[PDB]
């Protein structure tokens, strides 16, 4: 489960 | 403290003092940073949680479910962590020079600085973890 | 082990 955290990633930037 | 054992071969083990590196960065670097320049930093201490997270998440598999329980409990809470840095950080970023121009970034410092404990806590039931699966070795 | 000297370096 990794779903989520590439979510937040991808916002900054 | 944390337990001795054989760290040549703990991508965990790294994976965190790099995480603890870049959660150090930040720290004594925002006094000096410009608001763009906060964007990067969080950045990173983002990296190395997620290098972090796959290197758990490889050996999740191998090891007992009472544990699997617990990692995947801080695992959960670091998004968490890294979800109120961001947004800490954007609150920083929209708040230099107005009235909480520091006090963001105090809950910026605050964010990544819990960000680091849970993720040594992380590596802390990692090792009992490895220790109660026979996976564990003395250092080398 | 020597994280922890690298974690009372945070504080």
């Amino acid at each position: 489960a990794t779903r989520e955290l590439d979510e937040l990633m991808a916002s900054l930037s | 403290p944390t337990a001795n054992l054989d760290r040549t071969d703990d991508l965990v083990y790294l994976n965190v003092m790099e995480l603890v590196r870049a959660v150090l960065e930040l720290k004594n670097e925002l006094a000096q940073l410009p608001p763009e320049g906060y964007v990067v930093v969080v950045k990173n201490v983002g990296l190395t949680l997620r290098k972090l997270i796959g290197s758990v998440d490889d050996l999740l598999p191998s090891l007992p479910s009472s544990s699997r329980t617990e990692i995947e409990g801080t695992q959960k809470l670091l998004n968490k962590d890294l979800a109120e840095l961001i947004n800490k950080m954007r609150l920083a970023q929209q708040n230099a020079v107005t009235s909480l121009s520091e006090e963001c970034k105090r809950q910026m410092l605050t964010a990544s600085h819990t960000l680091a404990v849970d993720a040594k806590n992380l590596l802390d039931a990692v090792d009992q973890a490895k220790v109660l699966a026979n996976l564990a070795h003395p250092p080398a």
